[PDB]
RNA sequence: GCGGGGUGGAGCAGCCUGGUAGCUCGUCGGGCUCAUAACCCGAAGGUCGUCGGUUCAAAUCCGGCCCCCGCAACCA
RNA sequence: GGUUGCGGCCAUAUCUAGCAGAAAGCACCGUUCCCCGUUCGAUCAACCGUAGUUAAGCUGCUAAGAGCAAUACCGAGUAGUGUAGUGGGAGACCAUACGCGAAACUAUUGUGCUGCAAUCU
RNA sequence: CCUAAGGGGGACUCAUGGAGAACAGAAAUCUCCAGUAGAACAAAAGGGUAAAAGUCCCCUUGAUUUUGAUUUUCAGUGUGAA
RNA sequence: GAGGUAAAGCGAAUGAUUAGAAGUCUUGGGCUUAACUUAUUCUCAAACUUUAAAUAUGUAAGAAGUCCUUGUUGCUUAAUUGAACGUGGACAAUUGAAUGAAGAGCUUUUAGUGGGCCAUUUUUGGUAAGCAGAACUGGCGAUGCGGGAUGA
């Protein structure tokens, strides 16, 4: 009754979508936005904080963006942190501003600006932005860069943020997306923004859930268990991860297991590889016998 | 009455390429204009900030100003009995590279390899271009290409 | 039918031609390409018209739809 | 595995939701949105026409109608109420393609609350819509996509479900 | 080439300036009368020439088409 | 070779219908004290990675598959067209000379390639 | 003609069809699926636009100040507009 | 590089359009009658279109160039990055296709004119016109001479 649809003239005249944006992994009206430069700032780019983040992991890349596609200055992961010592919640606030700190404190030791833009080293959770030495280069810039993720105030992007400026970044933002802000007076609560920077958060939930629920404690807090790590003991973790941050931020690969050959090796015995023209013409006579 | 708007006649010469609709691909973007650069001008429909007339779709001229979303051009315009140097601003996204340019630049640089080649070797080469000439004399064996006649066919009707 | 579009030739201004088709009826194959096709179980009726086999698409509605058809 | 007796293809309710449409506003529709609020312990939400008609009397724009999503336990008990009036009693009719389905109650005092005279009585209607896990994938943000043949819902499966988690029959 | 008209059975409003179709006569039911007219109390009856369009809303505003009645068609 | 993040070109990448998928990754997946957003912790936010699952996403393979792309002693040197003549023809039009040259049609082939970084049985 | 129908940001997706839910029906509101734009964008027509240029929410006044350069019409004068 | 005319196309989008056929009757009539759906079928478009010529059209083919080193700046970069203009050094008659060039560049001043018309081709209105209106080129006007008997 009513016109079947999926039509062949429908497809001829269908336009698919960007590649990326058909997998709904690129924003193409942010990412012009984002990446285009001033023409008479000529070869000078444009450099992205990449923040993102999976079910187990926080990507934090420094990237810059070129024809034949975007090259990665350094990157950071939260897979990183036990290095650091931080070993349970690679998806907490608290991980996401270690990241951000790492990746600043790599980036600036790539560029040579260590000494120079050493960030904010007593942490107390006030909204500053790096300001630039007289006489001297101008801080590394780069602009936030959180994809498809929602703005809201107290979300982890921003986290990352807080530790990469904090680092010595020097990256342009206003204080009213952190934990810790408040709309009606518009100000800042810097003691709440250094209690999510420490796992403050996480500690008042383990010290609320082992006093009133124990048994959910137990399921959800077994590493801190096992490990013997009390409420009392989480913001020595974080600030030992960022000193130790601060003393060592270079990039170590982790050493490979097997070498290319192997892993190339050991994935080809699972890819089913095509037929060949004559295989499918054999099925195809085969299937008309069949049908006689 | 007559109508001469400064869009009037451009339905398909400002329309987007078939199944080439939205988005600007970032390449447009990233690609870097100097002073003395030689550029195409072709106006985007889906751009309708820094449009080209009508005129300058198509046309070709020299880069003489960068700013920070555009370029100006210089393009000559026939008006009466000379041209009119003209200056136009454009976004980027009306612009593109000339490609003859960049074979010409080659061009130099082999012309400069040839010749320090041949003043290390102690000769001179040529480097002028040359049209295609008359060909030269040849032999045509006929081993397995014995000529085979041709005729005019009969005519035949197939309807 | 030769004389009947005759008749028809003088109601129109200027000067037209009577040609006899090769082909078979309104389809547009010659007459033993038809036989050809119609013996090979390449052919099926469709009212006033037919309709051809392909060697495109899917092959079991190929095969459904031309049933004597002769695979070669 | 590759196989339909896994448990991430347990069929679950996703939401009722419980709509009275009256076609007027002020006392009515005040009236009734108070008894989804009771019922569902809830605020809900007041819809719009969306056009005017005279033959209904309904004008464009104008509160008219009433609802409220439940999703989670309290969506099985407001359910499992809804079918004690229906006397765990449906039919096929009521299932729709996709594999979800609802029916109405003509009075909220027979789900168990009390008459007020300052509500009155109200008719509703349910539908529940039911899911299996992994129906995020349709709507997230980023990388949405959609869901497989075998893990889509159909009215097969969802009255065989229903028939035989509530222990009730399904009227052909 | 223009101009007006087209709305209950009849003759007319309402258009303009969108949101309800009003008036007189007529028709039908009952009454008064021996009966009829007059008179008295009640009731029906125009989707607005027609096909579209716009508008949240068309008798109305915006075009085409159909019927009716008219004005202009001059200088040799 | 697999996979992820960010991409370039933007269907050889799309679409339908089946099937398969080790390792890691990704994912679904658990929870609601805290920042936050909802009629609804569904989406958005946050917390745990702890209880589970490859079922779905994702990846690959299959189809005389649709679409798309490419090719050609395919059609066709056809249609059209620049120049020429005191060429032909009542004319509409047509041929010849020196040049350019389609589309539909037909048949066959293919079905992403790739940059930067990280990681993996 | 418009204080938004101007500016910025965000979230969402439109016409239409199919299948379902008391009164409820061709048309009320609620649900899911399909949906290349078949909608919408003040007004003619053409062009343009889908994580938007459409719909909805939040904040606004860049519809501001100074005076040059340029494009169209063109005499390369004026006006209008950009 | 640009273009959307000619041609082409419509079992490709929009719009127009002839004929059966198989389904659907859950949708309205009288086994039908129309509608609907599917695969087909005949024919079209100045204000339709995926495709798409020929002719015509933009630009380049170096000395005001190329390469090496490093000067200026209040612009630009995270920068010792660039941008624009340079010093010093090198590359010589093939200084970077063809053919031509009673030479190239520059200025002032002023006449007449501002009714046109014809031919091939493209083309609009009109039944058409030695009619009316456009496009490119050549002409007549302004021009005699040989030919077309005669004739812008
Ligand atoms: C193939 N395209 C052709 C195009 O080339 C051109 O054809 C001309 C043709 O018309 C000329 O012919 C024309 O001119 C002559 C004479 C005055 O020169 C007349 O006698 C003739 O009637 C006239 N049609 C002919 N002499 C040369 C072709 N190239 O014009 C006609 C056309 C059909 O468009």
């Amino acid at each position: 009754m009513q016109k079947e649809f999926r039509t062949s003239a429908y497809h001829s005249r269908f336009q698919t979508p960007f590649r990326r944006r058909q997998e709904g992994k690129t924003d193409y009206y942010q990412r012009k936005r984002l990446v285009t430069q001033h023409k008479a700032k000529y070869n000078s780019p444009k450099y992205r904080l990449v923040v993102r983040f999976t079910n187990k992991d926080i990507i934090a890349q420094i990237v810059s963006a070129h024809i034949t596609g975007d090259v990665v200055f350094t990157a950071a992961y939260a897979h990183e942190l036990p290095r650091y010592g931080i070993k349970y919640g690679l998806t907490n606030w608290s991980a996401a501003y270690a990241v951000g700190l790492l990746v600043a404190r790599r980036a600036l030791q790539k560029l040579g600006l260590d000494e120079t833009y050493t960030g904010v080293e007593e942490v107390e959770g006030e909204f500053e932005l790096t300001e630039a030495v007289e006489d001297g280069p101008r801080p590394f810039k780069v602009f936030l860069d959180i994809g498809l993720q929602r703005t809201t105030t107290g979300a982890r992007v921003f986290g990352v943020l807080k530790g990469a400026s904090d680092g010595g970044l020097y990256v342009p933002h206003s204080p009213n997306r952190f934990p810790g802000w408040d709309i009606e007076a518009e100000e800042l609560d810097a003691e709440l923004l250094r209690k999510y920077i420490f796992g403050g958060h996480v500690a008042e939930y383990m010290e609320e859930l082992l006093d009133d629920d124990e048994e959910k404690y137990k399921s959800i807090f077994k590493n801190y268990i096992e490990e013997e790590i009390e409420s009392e003991d989480v913001e020595e973790i974080y600030a030992n991860a960022h000193e130790a941050i601060r003393a060592d931020p270079s990039f170590k690969p982790t050493e490979k297991k097997f070498t290319k050959e192997q892993y190339k090796a050991e994935s080809k015995k699972y890819r089913q590889q095509k037929l060949t023209r004559a295989e499918r013409q054999a099925k195809v006579a085969k299937k008309i016998a069949e049908f006689k | 009455g007559k109508s001469r708007g400064y869009r009037s006649g451009t339905r398909y010469a400002f329309q987007r390429d078939f199944k080439k609709h939205g988005a600007i691909p970032l390449s447009t973007y990233l690609k870097v204009y100097k002073v003395g650069d030689i550029v195409d001008i072709k106006a985007n429909g889906s751009i309708q900030k820094g449009m080209p007339h009508k005129y300058y779709h198509g046309k070709t001229g020299i880069v003489y100003n960068v700013t920070k979303s555009s370029v100006g051009v210089i393009i000559n315009k026939v008006v009466g009995n000379r041209y009119i140097e003209k200056r136009v601003n454009l976004r980027v996204e009306h612009v593109k590279h000339s490609a003859c340019r960049q074979e010409f630049l080659n061009r130099v640089k082999s012309n400069a390899a040839k010749k320090r080649e041949a003043k290390a070797n102690g000769e001179t080469v040529y480097l002028k271009r040359q049209a295609a000439k008359p060909r030269g004399s040849r032999i045509i064996s006929t081993e397995g290409n014995i000529p085979q006649t041709l005729a005019p066919v009969a005519y035949e009707t197939f309807i | 039918v030769i004389e009947g579009l005759r008749r028809a030739r003088y109601k129109f201004p200027g000067q037209q031609k009577i040609i006899i088709s090769k082909k078979w009826g309104f389809t547009p194959l010659n007459r033993d390409e038809y036989i050809a096709k119609k013996t090979n179980g390449e052919v099926i009726d469709d009212g006033a018209y037919v309709k051809f086999l392909s060697r495109k698409g899917n092959l079991e509605a190929n095969l459904q739809q031309f049933p004597n058809y002769q695979y070669s | 595995s590759d196989k339909s007796q896994n448990v991430m293809r347990e069929l679950r309710i996703e939401k009722l939701v419980l709509n009275i449409c009256v076609g007027e506003s002020g006392d009515r529709l005040t009236r009734a949105a108070k008894v989804l609020e009771q019922l569902s312990g809830q605020t809900p939400v007041q819809s719009k026409a969306r056009y005017t008609v005279r033959t209904f009397g309904i004008r464009r724009n104008e509160k008219i109608a009433v609802h409220v999503t439940v999703r989670g336990p309290k969506a099985e008990e407001i359910l499992e109420r809804g079918l004690k009036v229906k006397e765990y009693q449906l039919r096929s009719k009521n299932f729709s393609a996709t594999g979800n389905f609802g029916f109405g109650i003509d009075e909220h005092i027979d789900l168990g609350i009390k008459y007020d005279p300052s509500i009155g009585i109200y008719g509703m209607d349910f539908y529940v819509v039911m899911g299996r896990a992994g129906a995020r994938v349709t709507r997230r943000k980023r990388a949405r996509s959609t869901i497989g043949n075998s893990h889509k819902t159909n009215k097969e499966d969802t009255i065989q479900w229903f028939k035989t988690r509530y222990d009730a029959e399904v009227l052909d």
